[PDB]
């Protein structure tokens, strides 16, 4: 469990990086 | 009385090895030393205290 | 704690005699056991204690809850982060994390980095190669507090302790056993042994009764005292050296 | 802690979940 916290825990976490970087494409389109 | 000398070295050599020599002759009785640390009352409480902890484990 | 173990005056542990009879005692071997048993549950017990952490005026009100759990985020960096207002920890690990994504150290090599966009943003400097050290201390500068509310118009000890004292009274009367035991084998070349030794100590005891404060204020040493020999005889000696 | 880890982590699952949601909103707010 302690496994299987955690390699889920660090995929939301790049989900939460890769969000910001396709928040950078909405903000040169205007 | 921390420390220890050559005195105290041999002092304590000396005299723990007249003490061996004196229980041959039996010129020292040596009783209290013994009878203190057997204690057979203290004996029996101890092993009463293991019958107790046989039973509580049982 | 400190880097080296702390020496003190009691003793720790000493040993358990292994000379013993065993066919008499019988019983050594039992307490080796529960000794060995004690060991392998104290090395669990600090494992797990070790992995258990591994005009108009304006309303200023300074308030009970001013908490570094949640502090605020500049918006660059809470652009890069993502997060509103979380953590100082979770900002460096989320930083450090987005460093270690993007590739940017080398593919002092490992402590420059790739200067982006947005971290240039969110540092203002414009350099293309800047170590590790001084972007991770711009964090301390980048993160301000939370805005307050503003409105404008032990007994182990001694046991162990009972354990040693009884373990050297073990190692006594198992020396007293061994005497007498090999005085029984060969009797002969021990007596001669105990009348040498016990001489050569009583004289070593004996080395030193002339040195008191009214045996040298007199004078029965260095007159007549020829049976003696000792001093008065390194007189030859130490004026040759000069001590006088 | 062996309930604590799984009552952190089905959480977690249902916020990716809603943020899923939030991607079907990226998928209608174009």
């Amino acid at each position: 469990e302690k496994l299987k916290y955690v390699k889920e825990s660090e995929k939301m976490l790049n989900d939460r990086l890769s969000l910001s970087k396709q928040i950078l494409d909405l903000n040169k389109s205007l | 009385y921390n420390n220890v000398t050559l005195k105290n070295l041999t002092a304590f050599q000396l005299l723990s090895q007249r003490e061996n020599i004196c229980e041959l002759l039996n010129l020292v009785e040596s009783t209290e030393r013994h009878n203190s640390i057997i204690n057979p009352e203290r004996q029996r409480m101890s092993l009463e205290e293991m019958k107790k902890m046989l039973d509580a484990l049982k | 704690t400190q880097t080296n173990p702390v020496p003190v005056t009691y003793p720790t542990d000493a040993y358990i005699p292994t000379y013993l009879p065993d066919d008499k005692v019988s019983n050594l071997a039992d307490l080796k056991k529960l000794i060995e048993m004690d060991s392998r549950l104290d090395l669990y017990l600090t494992r797990r204690r070790l992995d258990t952490s591994i005009l108009r005026c304006s309303i200023t009100i300074q308030l009970r809850g001013v908490d570094g759990g949640k502090v605020q985020y500049s918006p660059n960096l809470a652009t890069l982060i993502g997060m509103q207002t979380g953590s100082v920890n979770d900002a460096v690990y989320s930083i450090y994390k987005y460093i270690l994504i993007n590739n940017l150290f080398v593919t002092p090599e490992l402590g420059e980095v790739k200067l982006d966009s947005l971290l240039q943003k969110v540092l203002d400097t414009n350099a293309a190669h800047l170590p590790l050290m001084n972007v991770v201390q711009t964090v301390n500068k980048l993160v301000s507090p939370l805005p307050p509310i503003i409105l404008d118009y032990a007994e182990d000890t001694a046991k162990l302790r009972e354990i040693t004292k009884l373990a050297l009274q073990l190692n006594s009367s198992a020396q007293k056993y061994q005497f007498f035991h090999e005085l029984s084998l060969h009797p002969r070349e021990t007596l001669t042994h105990y009348l040498w030794s016990s001489k050569q100590n009583e004289l070593v005891l004996q080395g030193d009764q002339y040195f008191n404060e009214d045996a040298a204020r007199t004078s029965d040493i260095y007159s007549n005292n020829n049976n003696d020999r000792s001093l008065m005889g390194n007189i030859s000696l130490l004026y040759s050296q000069g001590r006088l």
